[PDB]
């Protein structure tokens, strides 16, 4: 009875410990997935933070670190892996906002924004939807109006009433309002506030799965 | 006896439904959940060490009855001892739950490092280990002592009394009343003042149910445990500073009050397991 | 051309080939055979080392060591009768979906979807595993990969193809493109000469490794596929889809043979395998819990019920003693 | 269009085998899950003794 099996006890003892301490250390960092339609604001995106079939970026702000996969250079049927990534804190998604004209290309990324957001993985998981190019929308509202891809849009051809309005056409496309959360924010080049605005969204998620894990809903 | 058939009978509704409780909640935790995560661990404790404080009452209600202590040296000191110690690290617990709560709630990045199954672990043997520091005491002064009428219960404190008996009462309050209280508010304070700018329970009419909903499991969780700890507490203290002649409803007030105290440990499984999200979330 | 009508010809002669061919109704056949009865196992072991879902697993041929993937990012090389650990591999991606076990018992392979395969050696001196080497040269994702010998791997990926690989060189000897769909399994015949896959097209194929020329191919599914198993005798395969529907082929009669299917299961099927003497067919589905049908008649012949999330893998001992299911629920059960 | 002249020689190559009759290919099914059914553990339970779970 256990001559020297006590020794293979012991191994096992070991290495059981070694993976314990490595899956409480990986529990504290806070994973991201970054969809977004072909090439939209997804290179731009990754620029402002500090920084083959899918790509990490490990980066840090204020103690807190962010992993951020992009699955852009995966062409297969995305539902026969999609389900490997529920559970990630949170969807970035990145969608160019001076696309409005060049080819109903805001109908297939709005398309897109509705298959992820209902999907049947994602029912719970909070997304952050950015808005990119919003230099360009200003001379390019100047000349083609607003209703060339939104006909059933009566309003002023600015700026300000513009991209409201576009905002509220994504923002209503969850199905679900009582669970889910939408974030929205228009990018600004300098000032580098995009972090934050995503702290402040990861932050707010980390306390609902806290105050869900403590019992109070 | 109208006295004697209520005294006795209010105690034994007491015991009846703290161990029927109790021991239910083990059972479902262990056989089910398997104690996963920290809260689980937290609850488990909270309804060992109420079990255990409650089992102590049917000596207590035999010595009401016959006035005399039958059950010898042997038990006597086994009795005290463990209805002393589960006082506090039974209160403890309470303390401990509220400061994580207040931790994951207004200290969320940090909350990353404190709060990990592991530590939970930690820090119920070390909530056992300090509150050993009056189960042990109590342990070695308890002793029988023969009476005018029969045999009692009681602890001979030391040389001095008047500088040593009440040491005892007055410690007990401070540190089993006064820090409980102060804790379990201000974090449960600062907490609800926390959860009114968060996003995610503000803006609809169904959001603020939810928070309806928090903000009344919160407050229920404060007002039981100051309106079933105060009146004993307060009656010690004036006991010990005023005669109170012997009235027959002094002895009506008093044990009925003693039975107040264990309210406390029966009414923890609904407030804290009974209601639990994750409790209806798997029945 | 004419030529995409001329193929309707083809595709309209072989059904009626393989319709002269047909008299059996394998279920008149049998039905004088005495049936199986009940199957009552119990789980007699319960691996617990995970921290996430787990995707993979495969026994030794010692029928005593299995080799299970997670992704927390950790494969680690358990022990089936004193449930020890006697490996515990960190791997670089986090994310896997596979695993294999060499049948003389050095290596190990793994893949997933960074579209490599990495060979790790087990026997080595200074210790610890090391990478042997990293496969390179696929477009899809890794979704299954077996061995042959010490020396050659055959791997499955999500563009649509096969391959062959040399270990030593790290090359691709040989390619099998015929599939429209993405493939996601594979099994190798007992004499590993002819292997069989599974695609997204509710079509499956068999290749053989010699040549590279695809010989014969089985439709009749309405959905994906997503399982494979030979017949132990070399002769036939079971494939399991999402139709809730495992159902048995013949290569030499070269069709359809016999359906599995019950009206109260609306389910999905995560794997198969067969049993020693073939008489017994498992399957896994996301019910939570996995059948096990008689697969001569048809009919069920009980359950194993023991895991709270669907069953992603299941295999069974070359000596024919013991099951292992895995499963989303991050435990491993062998039942028995 | 280069596919056309792909799929239809394969289409060709396998439409010339020699099958078998059915009966004939499912009695050879019966006979060797027959031949076997002593060495199954998991069909006829084992002895506890020669049990290693
Ligand atoms: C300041 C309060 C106080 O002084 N108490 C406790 C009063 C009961 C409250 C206990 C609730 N516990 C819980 N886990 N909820 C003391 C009251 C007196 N007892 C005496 C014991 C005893 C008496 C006779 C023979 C055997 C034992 C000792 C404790």
């Amino acid at each position: 009875l256990s001559a020297e099996d006590k020794a293979a006890v012991e191994r096992s003892k070991m290495i059981d410990r070694n993976l314990r301490e490595d899956g409480e250390k990986a529990a504290r960092e806070v994973k991201l997935l970054l969809l977004g339609a072909g090439e939209s604001g997804k290179s731009t995106i990754v620029k402002q933070m500090k920084i083959t079939g899918i790509v990490e970026t490990h980066f840090t702000f204020k103690d807190l670190h962010f992993k951020m996969f992009d699955v852009g250079g995966q062409r297969s049927e995305r539902k026969k892996w999609i389900h490997c990534f529920e559970g990630v804190t949170a969807i970035i998604f990145c969608v160019a906002l001076s696309d409005y004209d060049l080819v109903n290309r805001m109908h297939e990324s709005m398309k897109l924004f509705d298959s992820i957001c209902n999907n049947k993985w994602f029912t719970d998981t909070s997304i952050i939807l950015f808005l990119n190019k919003k230099d360009l929308f200003e001379e390019k509202i100047k000349k083609s109006p607003l209703t060339i891809c939104y006909p059933e849009y009566a309003g002023s051809n600015t700026y300000e009433e513009a991209a409201a309005y576009i905002q509220c056409q994504f923002e209503d496309l969850n199905k679900r309002k009582d669970t889910k959360e939408i974030y929205t924010h228009f990018t600004c080049a300098t000032d580098t506030k995009n972090v934050q605005f995503v702290f402040d969204a990861v932050t707010d998620v980390i306390i609902k799965n806290n105050l869900k894990d403590c019992g109070l809903f | 006896m109208v006295t004697a058939i209520t005294i006795m009978a209010l105690y034994s509704i007491v015991c009846v439904v703290g161990l029927f409780g109790n021991f239910l909640v083990m059972y479902v935790i262990v056989r089910y959940t398997k104690m996963k995560t920290a809260t689980n661990i937290y609850i488990f404790n909270l309804a060992l060490a109420d079990a255990l404080a409650t089992s102590t009452l049917p000596f207590q209600s035999v010595n009401y009855l016959m006035g005399t202590w039958p059950f010898g040296n042997i038990l006597c000191k086994i009795v005290i001892s463990i209805d002393y110690y589960n006082m506090f690290t039974s209160i403890f617990t309470l303390c401990t739950m509220s400061v994580d709560r207040y931790i994951a709630v207004c200290h969320p990045v940090k909350a990353l490092d404190f709060r990990t199954p592991r530590n939970a672990k930690i820090v119920n043997v070390c909530n056992w280990i300090l509150s050993s520091a009056i189960g042990l005491p109590v342990m070695f002064m308890a002793t029988t002592k023969y009476r005018q009428g029969s045999i009692d219960c009681t602890l001979t404190f030391s040389h001095p009394t008047w500088y040593w008996e009440n040491l005892l009462k007055i410690c007990v309050f401070i540190f089993a009343f006064i820090m409980p209280v102060l804790i379990i508010t201000v974090c449960y304070g600062l907490m609800i003042l926390r959860l009114k700018s968060v996003r995610m329970l503000s803006g609809s009419k169904e959001k603020d149910r939810n928070l309806r909903r928090i903000t009344r499991m919160v407050l229920v969780v404060v007002a039981v445990f100051i309106v079933c700890w105060t009146p004993i507490h307060i009656y010690v203290i004036i006991k010990a500073l005023i005669t109170i002649p012997e009235t027959t409803f002094q002895t009506v007030s008093w044990h009925f009050c003693i039975a107040l105290g264990y309210t406390n440990s029966c009414l923890n499984p609904v407030l804290y397991a009974f209601l639990d999200e994750n409790f209806k979330r798997c029945f | 051309d004419q030529l995409r009508q001329e193929a309707e010809q083809l595709k309209n002669q072989i059904r009626d080939a393989r319709k002269a061919c047909a008299d059996a109704t394998l279920s008149q056949i049998t039905n004088n055979i005495d049936p199986v009865g009940r199957i009552q196992m119990r789980t007699r072991r319960t691996l617990r080392g995970h921290l996430a879902k787990i995707y993979a697993m495969h026994w030794g041929t010692d029928s005593r060591l299995l080799v299970s993937a997670s992704q927390d990012g950790k494969l680690i090389i358990w022990d089936s009768y004193t449930t020890n650990k006697v490996h515990a591999i960190p791997l670089r991606s986090s994310w896997v979906m596979t695993c294999a076990y060499a049948p003389s018992g050095n290596y190990v392979a793994c893949g997933g979807l960074d579209n490599i395969c990495s060979i790790y050696n087990l026997k080595t001196r200074e210790g610890n595993v090391r990478v042997s080497r990293e496969l390179a040269g696929h477009t899809g994702y890794l979704s299954c990969c077996r061995f042959l010998d010490d020396n050659q791997i055959v791997t499955s990926s999500g563009d649509t193809t096969c391959a062959l690989w040399d270990i030593e060189t790290g090359q691709q000897t040989t390619t099998f493109t015929g599939h429209t769909g993405d493939v996601m399994s594979l099994s190798l015949a007992p004499d590993t000469r002819l292997f069989v896959s599974g695609a997204c097209d509710a079509s499956a194929k068999l290749w053989d490794v010699r040549e590279g020329m695809c010989r014969q191919t089985f439709t009749g599914h309405e959905s994906d596929i997503n399982a494979i198993c030979f017949f132990p005798n070399g002769n036939a395969f079971a494939t399991g889809s999402d139709d809730a529907t495992c159902r048995l082929f013949d290569l030499r009669a070269d069709q359809e043979l016999m359906t599995y299917s019950h009206d109260n299961i609306i389910c999905g099927i995560t794997s198969v395998s067969f049993s020693k003497s073939g008489r017994l067919l498992l399957a896994g589905y996301d019910d939570f819990n996995c059948n096990v049908w008689d697969a001569l008649k048809a009919d069920r012949a009980g359950v194993l019920a023991g895991h709270d999330n669907r069953v992603s893998c299941l295999g069974v001992t070359d000596d024919g003693m013991a099951v292992a299911t895995g499963s989303w629920d991050s435990f491993l059960k062998i039942w028995n | 269009i280069a596919q056309a002249r792909k799929l239809v020689e394969q289409l060709k190559m396998e439409a010339n085998i020699d099958r078998i009759k059915v009966s004939k290919a499912a009695a050879d099914l019966m006979a060797y899950c027959e031949a076997h059914a002593k060495e199954d553990p998991l069909l006829t339970p084992v002895p506890a003794s020669e049990n290693p779970f």
